[PDB]
């Protein structure tokens, strides 16, 4: 029900949900913010904001379209959502203003205004968006001196020396046809889509993007940007997790769903099936925490990201959740496994099926770029319910028992004890 | 009269203790390898 | 040390069967007025140990008037035990006003904590 | 200098960041220290409570 | 299909522990028992009753513990 | 219960040092009480005679046992003093009880 | 919170020898206090195991010291540990005091 | 072949301290007998067994 | 233990006199360069003992940029003495930038405290 066909160049991937309204056609490239050097960084976000600029969006809005884009750590996407009877308009707009000539987009008035707005919103993100910036510093210190370490939005110091030559070089080096996947979600049928991509000739280039010299290797590290102006203490620690197209991927997502996510002020998240919430609820050790499991192309992370207003008992929160992490290897039960199985099925269903047909476009483009064909919601559910407690114990002994962690913090984090205690509290002496 | 047993136990004790001293120097440098090689970067903050 | 649900279960079974009731409640009334916690001006539910979590929540859920009357009865019992006297005959707690006021809060608090304890030791059928 | 660009550590690092090899090396060193200290602690405790046994004149007049 | 209830039942516990705790702990706890017996095995090697009873019945480490003094050279 | 267990530990140590002090004066009740107590302490099946001739320092109650008992009769009260400090700490972190069972946090006195 | 921070004796042991925040740049001269504590425990232990044999008369003091030196098992070890650990105790104490009056830790807050 | 060594020796702490204690056993015994054999062979002819065999022959 | 107005009056009397300045300022420069606090990346106004109340008020009255730079210089001194090295030749504090940034604040704080203790022991006409 998620059909994929390889044409002369590009790969077309689509899914036809005939009850949805807005059909959404776009192209998803396989060169995100980890396919460049740290000096031209932020050229992916700059390309996204060039595509989303006032000129391009007014041209798209006069015809009845609505642009979208999403830059991630290996795929970047350009989505033109539209009405269901109007997608040949979407296709030839995306041809005429992104795939062929872009001289209307890349002259030094629109590029100057776009670069100024990008500089303002990146520095506003760096000052006033605290949990995302420490997840970003966690990525920057986990995979350091190695191309997965890069900021997605780009840093300010490597964004004020970018001109149109950088964007044209990136569009020549990474906006290819053996690197691109065109996607269709919403209610377009498959064959009218490829009929309209093969009627009007649509091909970006012919070549191949440059392969990287250094693969993503985890380096157990530590960083702290302690700003004691801030009222909270945002820390986040994470180990090396399993990447995409790895056999231990769904057990990593299940082991994240075992500990779940929490919010101390909602009275329905204080009653979950976590054993950690009987330790962190008598002195109110944190405000929220969420156990992520990110899986990029070469490697990935596995850890929790919190926020703490009780900045004196930070080490107790760290120690309690790390003992709960060691409970995965030594004595995890089966009722936690089945609770996390049902909750992981619910979360993947809420992610894969939703009202917006551009998130499905981004997910379908990513997992057709890296894998080759999309596995359905049924096969994912079968691979989830085929997981026993011993597979979780084997994976937790593989990737969580005494492994190197990487910590990224900000705020009032002097109460955070320093590194060797946190590293050697990942392994207890069997109680 | 304790000469033979004293020098023998001394040989045992200083062999064990000097090997323990070298191993403890190694484990001290291991436990402090995360502190001897930390780096501080200070860019000046913007005024309010 | 003993849960109040168990005390309430054994007491209900003793009470609402008429053979054991007319044999057990007169010696219970004689044991209560021989105990002598009413001569100090105290109801019984002040005497219970307040250092469990169940009793602490059952006290923090108490209404605002009964809490103040409870604090006054405890302080007055402290003072008339300090001077090694008893309260006079006017200020004795009568048997009709020895009503269990803390016991519904104790029962529902221990029922909630008990249900938490057996919800997190649950097993699906495997 | 950006706050995402880490300073160099390439002199204090190793070329092969194997988990099992480096962890086994560190734990073999701390285990060798624990082994020598275990034998030493046993011998000094049995020295201290071998002092409290029967002195040689009592064993002579046994 | 449609599941109208939850068909599940409590485990065997005493509040602090349960059977699922001891089932997952018991191999490491019998290993801890073996390590504790090994610890006092090495801590009581100088005890002569355990020395001549057990610590020479060891096959090849046996003759290293005894040292063959002739009986006409000891004071007692 | 921390206070009660530390008190029981002080009770054990106090029985021990009163026994050692009664056995260092060396009368007729002293020596014979010491040898009867340790002779029933030699009832352990495997290590009984070994530990009782380690405790005697010889083969019956004699000069090494009396020197040993005087050294221990000093030494155990200065463990009792530190255990009394621990008793006072374990009391002070929860307050004394009162002869009613009801709580004392309402009306207190310095 | 943690049990090493909740329990009253373990909170003291924690706050003194586990997570007591020491300054980041102290060198090997600040270990002389730990050395003095270890050597004080050494002096006390060997002193007790010598005072189990030492008799303190005027006819038996030197004779009892040379009885410790010659007849009790590993008594030469105990007497030389006491008589040399006293000298090492005073040398590490002199290093402790000289560090204290060189680095200015007699100054205004201590 | 290092993952198998780490798994069977240093993964759980019980087998770690059991290996440490068994190594302490065999190390203490062979170290004691080796150092006394070296100390009694560095002094040949000066010990009582050598003097006894000398005055017995 | 010695108030900074005393050191200030002695030093200003030494500096403003001609025959003492050019005979005591070179040996002071050589003494400061021989002390070696600049090789750790430190001005002298970090070296001053802080456990006075005067230095506490003088450090709370510091501007919010010099306080951040002072905390960084102290932390870098701690780390580069932890490694038992020195800072490289490019990061030594040069002699042109050892300005007293704290001494006006300490002088005004000690003048305030001296005026307070002078006013508390005042004597009107008797
Ligand atoms: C002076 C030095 C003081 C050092 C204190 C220290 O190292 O504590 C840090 C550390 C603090 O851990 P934490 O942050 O509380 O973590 C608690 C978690 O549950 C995780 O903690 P855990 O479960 O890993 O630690 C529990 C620990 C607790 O062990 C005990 O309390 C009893 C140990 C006997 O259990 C054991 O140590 C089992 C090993 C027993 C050793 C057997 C061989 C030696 C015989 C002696 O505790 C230890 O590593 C235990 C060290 C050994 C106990 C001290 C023995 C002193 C005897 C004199
Ligand atoms: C009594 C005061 C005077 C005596 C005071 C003595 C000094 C103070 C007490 C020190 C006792 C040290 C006990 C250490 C407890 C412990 O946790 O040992 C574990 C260590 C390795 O632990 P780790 O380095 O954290 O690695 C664990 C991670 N894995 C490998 C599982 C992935 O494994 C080892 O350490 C190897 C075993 C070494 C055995 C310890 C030797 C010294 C024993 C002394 C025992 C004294 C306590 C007696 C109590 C009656
Ligand atoms: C004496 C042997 C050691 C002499 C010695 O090494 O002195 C040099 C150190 C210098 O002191 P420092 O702390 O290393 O300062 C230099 C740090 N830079 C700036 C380089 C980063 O100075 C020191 O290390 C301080 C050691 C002084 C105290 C130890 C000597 C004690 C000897 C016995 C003194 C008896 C005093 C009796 C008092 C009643
Ligand atoms: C104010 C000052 C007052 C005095 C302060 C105290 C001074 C103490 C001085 C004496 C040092 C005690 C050493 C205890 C070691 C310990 O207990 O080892 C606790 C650590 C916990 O390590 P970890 O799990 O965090 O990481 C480790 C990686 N996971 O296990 C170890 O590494 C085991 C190392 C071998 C232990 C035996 C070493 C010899 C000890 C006996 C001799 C002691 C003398
Ligand atoms: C606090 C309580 C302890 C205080 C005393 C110990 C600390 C100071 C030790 C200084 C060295 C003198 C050794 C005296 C004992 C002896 O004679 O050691 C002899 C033994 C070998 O002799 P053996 O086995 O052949 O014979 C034993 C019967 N005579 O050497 C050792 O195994 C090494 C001893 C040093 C290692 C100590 C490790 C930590 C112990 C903490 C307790
Ligand atoms: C770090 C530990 C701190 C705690 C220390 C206490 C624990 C000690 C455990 C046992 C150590 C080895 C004992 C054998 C060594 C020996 O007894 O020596 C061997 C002696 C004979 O020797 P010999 O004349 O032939 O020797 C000549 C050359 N030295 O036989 C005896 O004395 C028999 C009596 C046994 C005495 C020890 C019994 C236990 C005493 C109490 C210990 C407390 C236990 C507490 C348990 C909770
Ligand atoms: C027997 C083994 C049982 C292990 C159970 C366990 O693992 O103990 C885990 C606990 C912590 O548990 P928690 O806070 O995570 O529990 C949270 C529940 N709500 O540490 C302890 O009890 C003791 C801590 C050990 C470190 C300090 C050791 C100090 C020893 C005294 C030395 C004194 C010398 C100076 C005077
Ligand atoms: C050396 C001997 C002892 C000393 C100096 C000592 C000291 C004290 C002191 C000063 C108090 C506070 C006063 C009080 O509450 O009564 C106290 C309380 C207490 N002691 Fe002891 N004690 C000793 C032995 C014991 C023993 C043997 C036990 C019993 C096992 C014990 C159990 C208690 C208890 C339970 C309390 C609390 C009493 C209460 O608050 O109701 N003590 N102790
Ligand atoms: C503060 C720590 C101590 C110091 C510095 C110390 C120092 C000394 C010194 C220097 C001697 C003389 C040794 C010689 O003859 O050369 C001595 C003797 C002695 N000490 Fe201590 N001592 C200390 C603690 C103790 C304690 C607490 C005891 C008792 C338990 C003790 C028991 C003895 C005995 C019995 C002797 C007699 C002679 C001998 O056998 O060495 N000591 N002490």
């Amino acid at each position: 029900a998620e059909v994929t066909q390889l044409s002369n160049g590009i790969v077309v991937a689509t899914e036809h949900n005939p009850s949805a309204h807005t059909a959404s056609v776009g192209v998803v490239f396989g060169s995100g913010a980890a396919n460049e050097n740290p000096y031209n960084n932020g050229v992916s976000n700059l390309w996204k904001n060039i595509f989303l600029s006032k000129e391009n969006s007014a041209v798209a809005a006069k015809e009845g379209l609505a642009l979208s884009s999403n830059i991630s750590r290996d795929f970047q996407s350009y989505i033109v959502s539209s009405l269901p009877g109007s997608t040949d308009k979407s296709l030839d707009f995306l041809n005429q203003s992104f795939i062929q000539q872009k001289a209307n987009l890349l002259s030094s008035s629109n590029f100057e205004a776009t670069k100024k707005s990008v500089l303002k919103q990146v520095q506003d993100f760096e000052e006033n968006d605290h949990p995302n910036r420490v997840l970003e510093h966690l990525h920057s210190t986990a995979f350091q001196n190695t191309p997965l370490s890069l900021p997605t939005r780009g840093t300010l110091e490597s964004l004020e020396n970018l001109v149109v030559a950088d964007l044209e070089s990136f569009a020549n080096n990474h906006f290819l046809n053996s690197n691109a996947v065109v996607v269709g979600t919403g209610n377009i049928k498959h064959e009218d889509l490829v009929n309209s991509i093969e009627s009007k000739n649509l091909s970006l280039q012919t070549g191949t993007k440059p392969v990287l010299k250094k693969k993503a290797a985890f380096l157990g590290s530590e960083v702290r940007l302690r700003d004691d102006t801030l009222p909270k203490a945002w820390i986040s620690l994470a180990v090396e997790g399993e990447p995409v197209n790895s056999p231990n991927y769904f057990v990593a997502k299940l082991a994240a769903q075992i500990f779940g996510s929490y919010n101390a002020f909602e009275p329905a998240s204080r009653l979950q099936g976590i054993k950690l919430l009987d330790n962190i609820q008598e002195y109110q050790l944190c405000d929220n925490f969420n156990h992520f499991s990110l899986s990029y192309k070469d490697s990935g992370l596995w850890g929790f990201s919190t926020a703490t207003r009780n900045v004196t008992m930070i080490d107790d929160l760290i120690h309690f959740t790390l003992k709960q992490w060691n409970r995965l290897t030594i004595s995890v039960t089966d009722t936690e496994v089945e609770r996390a199985k049902s909750l992981l099925k619910l979360q993947l269903g809420q992610l894969y099926e939703s009202g917006n047909p551009v998130n499905d476009a981004n997910l379908l483009g990513a997992e057709v770029l890296i894998k080759g064909s999309k596995l359905s919601l049924g096969e994912a559910f079968k691979k989830i319910d085929a997981i026993t407690v011993k597979d979780v114990k084997a994976w937790a002994g593989k990737r969580l028992w005494d492994q190197d962690i990487a910590i990224a913090g900000t705020g009032q984090i002097e109460g955070l004890l320093d590194y060797m205690r946190i590293r050697s509290d990942m392994s207890m002496m069997r109680w | 009269p304790e000469h033979d047993e004293r020098k023998r136990l001394g040989l045992k004790t200083v062999i064990i203790l000097s090997s323990l001293y070298l191993l403890s120097i190694w484990v001290k440098k291991f436990k402090w390898a995360g502190i001897k090689t930390r780096k501080f970067v200070f860019n000046p903050p913007k005024p309010r | 040390p003993q849960s109040f649900t168990s005390i309430a279960r054994i007491g209900d079974y003793i009470l609402k069967s008429p053979v054991l009731s007319k044999l057990c409640v007169p010696v219970a009334n004689q044991f209560i007025n021989l105990a002598g916690y009413k001569k100090l001006g105290l109801k019984f539910d002040d005497l219970i140990a307040e250092e469990n979590p169940i009793m602490q929540t059952a006290l923090r859920r108490l209404p605002e008037d009964e809490s103040y009357a409870r604090a006054y009865r405890i302080i007055r019992a402290h003072q008339t035990e300090l001077t090694h006297h008893l309260l006079p005959r006017n200020e004795w707690i009568k048997a009709q006003e020895d009503v269990p006021y803390l016991l519904p809060y104790i029962l529902e608090a221990e029922a909630a904590a008990k249900e938490k304890d057996e919800l997190d030791n649950i097993e699906v059928s495997k | 200098k950006s706050t995402y660009r880490t300073p160099n550590f390439d002199d204090v690092l190793k070329e092969n960041n194997d988990a099992d090899k480096g962890r086994s090396y560190a734990y073999f060193m701390v285990g060798a220290m624990g082994l020598l200290s275990s034998a030493g602690a046993k011998s000094t405790v049995e020295t201290f409570i071998s002092s409290m046994t029967a002195t040689a004149d009592v064993l002579a007049m046994a | 299909a449609y599941t109208s209830h939850l068909s599940s039942k409590t485990g065997l516990h005493f509040g602090r522990l349960s059977l699922r705790s001891l089932t997952a702990y018991a191999p490491n706890l019998m290993l801890w028992g073996g390590a504790s017996m090994l610890g006092l095995f090495v801590f009581t090697e100088g005890w002569p009753k355990f020395q001549d009873t057990l610590y020479k019945k060891i096959p090849l480490l046996g003759p290293t513990l005894e040292d063959h003094t002739p009986p006409e050279d000891k004071p007692n | 219960v921390t206070l009660w267990n530390v008190g029981v530990i002080i009770f054990i140590l106090t029985i021990a040092t009163a026994f050692l002090g009664y056995c260092c004066v060396y009368g007729q009740m002293s020596h014979w009480g010491a040898t009867v107590i340790t002779n029933l302490f030699s009832a352990i099946p495997f290590v009984g005679n070994d530990i009782v001739s380690w405790l005697w320092g010889g083969f019956s109650v004699s000069n090494p046992t009396i020197q040993r008992f005087f050294a221990l009769h000093y030494l155990v009260p200065f463990i009792i003093a530190a255990m009394v400090i621990m008793h006072l700490m374990a009391l002070h972190i929860h307050g004394s009880s009162n002869p009613l069972g009801i709580t004392g946090n309402l009306d207190r006195i310095p | 919170m943690a049990f090493r921070k909740s329990n009253v004796y373990l909170s003291l042991v924690n706050s003194y020898i586990i997570d007591s925040p020491q300054p980041s740049s102290i060198n090997y001269w600040w270990n002389m206090g730990s050395l003095l504590g270890l050597c004080l425990v050494i002096q006390i232990v060997t002193g007790i195991f010598m005072a189990m044999h030492y008799s303190s008369n005027i006819e038996l003091a030197f004779s009892s010291v040379e009885h410790i030196m010659r007849d009790v098992h590993n008594g030469y070890i105990l007497r030389y540990l006491h008589a040399n650990g006293a000298s090492f105790f005073f040398m590490v104490m002199f290093m402790h005091m000289a560090k204290g009056l060189y680095y200015g830790s007699y100054r205004s807050p201590r | 072949s290092f993952s198998s060594l780490y798994k069977t020796f240093f993964k759980r702490n019980a087998v770690f301290v059991g290996t440490i204690f068994a190594g302490a056993f065999v190390f203490q015994t062979v170290f004691d007998t080796a150092i006394t054999s070296w100390y009694e062979n560095h002094n040949k002819g000066k010990l009582w067994k050598d003097v006894k065999a000398r005055i017995a022959a």
